């Protein structure tokens, strides 16, 4: 039907009934429905009053010659009878997420882990037409049939954050393809593919660079804070940066060792851990400075890299 | 030399076996190179060393050791293979050749001069399951794309 | 609730009731409220009459394709029934003041005396969402958790 498009396994339908909604770029069908029973429509109020809407012809766009609004059969009057409201086609949000969450759009991902990706989007035109997905190689060729995994190229409205094929969204297995930057193209099934109804989501495939760490300075004195950055990691997962207690000053205390790593940047928790238990900065309950053996700071990543910091104060001169 | 043949529009697949091609194009295919770099020259028994090399056309590679007989497989560990990047280069972390478990490592334990070589996934259990689990002979190792280099083991030091 | 946001220790709420206010960039929740009981809304008067407002989708911005005004369920008519007015989000004034008054924004301050600073602002969207504060070093890194002292990063309207 119309308004429930996937209920009949149809990618589109153009049989408009009275009171439904119509979008800018549609091409109404003149068969049974409100396309032969009432082909001439006139505006009701606002900027659309008096203006006519010819359903037997394709509807113009960019809000010119067809103002948005409710349309009567009589125009601005005392009749509320076969009826059309004219909206605009829109794609609001769209993301590429891994099998366990984590947006990876516009960011390089490892070829090994790029095997259970998902594509999701939110679009305004759900009653009229579904939105297609078309993966394009950097050379510019349709590779969709090679990488498609399920959902039949049609992604439903909503379903953002759906990590399973049960919900709306299409899975692509981009593991077999070589390294490069790829573009995912979303557009309407038949007609709604112009501006603001289509979006190109890019994706970079490259060899898995192992975790990379860099420092803004290598030769520093005590007391000078140093910022460390973690590079080339999977988004949404928690790394652990460790600190050997042998490098710590011998005259340090329990509370003196839990502040080597700062809460600066994306750091989540700081403290000192042992093979059995851990002593975080929240309380001095776990191992003591002599009891513990490692100082750590669990850090997440947002994008391609995350930044933390250290306090070179109370560190051995070595 | 490899050729591609096109056929006129509207022709069926079965009926196109005999009719001549409207046009054609030919390309040449050659075999790539798979060599090792770091496990060469000298090796202290019991020490750990990385696996360094290149592989132009490869997906999975295996390391074999030979001494007066069969090429005994060396059990590197996970999946017995190393992936290759886009730069046609494959690498592995520091691995103790003699330390690892397997009969392949046992040959290298004793002091002497031996041979070590790498081979692509063309073996694939010399026909069968998709896993490198055999001890390929001289003919089997040489038939596929591979390369070997002389290695000798030196006793420990301090 | 909505309109009294800190009363439930919530930083936001998207359960719009009839007659409330809605801002440009909101993302209405289709759960219980005026997001499943009445998802289709139409304008009432002015430049907004006839124009539709789709609550099931994010609301556009910059006063284009969604004119500001009161929205009916019937449009310009004789019904005053489930209802939304569309305003614009705004921050009017904001200052940094020392423990005993005195604006210090955009001006160098001594490190010794910069230990009891305050951040205040006035914003239009108090019924919908609180406003966050994020201190950034000149290198461009979030140092908020290091310098935070209280109030839980949320600053109220007025004040």
């Amino acid at each position: 039907e119309r308004g429930n498009l996937d209920a009949d396994s149809e990618s589109f339908n153009k049989t408009i009934q009275s009171g439904d909604r119509v979008f800018l770029g549609e091409e109404i069908s003149t068969d049974a429905g409100l396309g032969a029973s009432n082909p001439l429509l006139t505006g009701t109020a606002g900027n659309s009053e008096g203006v006519s809407l010819d359903l037997s012809s394709p509807i113009p766009q960019t809000t010119e010659n067809q103002p948005l609004g409710t349309y009567d059969v009589d125009g601005s009057g005392s009749a509320t009878t076969p009826n059309v409201t004219l909206l605009a086609p829109r794609i609001t949000d769209s993301e590429i997420l891994t099998s366990s969450g984590g947006d990876v759009t516009g960011s390089a991902i490892s070829s090994s882990d790029a095997g259970n990706l998902y594509v999701n989007a939110d679009y305004n035109y759900e009653s009229a037409e579904k939105v297609e997905v078309t993966v394009e190689d950097p050379s510019g060729t349709d590779i969709t049939n090679e990488v498609l995994s399920g959902t039949d190229t049609f992604v439903d409205d909503g379903s953002i954050g759906s990590t399973s094929s049960t919900g709306g969204g299409v899975g692509i297995d981009m593991s077999d393809q070589d390294a490069g930057e790829y573009t995912i193209i979303l557009e309407g099934a038949e007609d709604l593919d112009f501006g603001d109804a289509t979006e190109t989501m890019t994706l970079t495939i490259s060899s898995q660079d192992e975790i990379g760490i860099e420092l803004d300075s290598e030769s520093v004195t005590q007391g000078t804070d140093v910022q460390y950055t973690v590079t080339n990691g999977i988004d949404g997962n928690e790394h652990v940066v460790a600190m050997d207690l042998s490098d710590l000053q011998n005259d340090a205390t329990t509370e003196q060792a839990k502040e080597v790593f700062r809460n600066i940047g994306d750091t989540s928790e700081v403290g000192i851990a042992n093979s059995s238990a851990t002593n975080t900065s929240g309380s001095s309950t776990g191992p003591t400075v002599e009891t513990a053996d490692i100082a750590y700071a669990v850090v997440e990543i947002d994008g391609a890299s995350a930044v933390g910091g250290i306090e070179t104060q109370y560190l051995d001169d070595s | 030399e490899v050729d591609l043949e096109v056929y006129d529009a509207g022709v069926s697949a079965t009926a196109a076996v005999g009719q001549d091609a409207t046009n054609d194009i030919t390309l040449t295919i050659e075999e790539g190179g798979t060599t090792l770099s770091s496990p060469t020259g000298q090796y202290v028994v019991g020490s750990e060393v990385d696996i360094n090399g290149t592989a132009t056309s490869s997906d999975s590679v295996a390391i074999y050791v030979r001494d007066d007989g069969d090429w005994q497989l060396l059990e590197i560990g996970g999946d017995n293979e190393i992936s290759v990047d886009s730069d046609d280069t494959f690498e592995e972390e520091d691995i103790a050749l003699s330390g690892l478990s397997g009969d392949g490592s046992s040959i290298l334990s004793l002091t002497g001069t031996y041979r070590i070589g790498v081979i692509d996934a063309s073996d694939a259990d010399v026909g069968g399951d998709g896993s490198v689990d055999d001890s390929l002979t001289t003919s089997e190792f040489t038939s596929g794309v591979s390369s070997s280099n002389s290695i000798r083991v030196t006793d420990q030091a301090l």
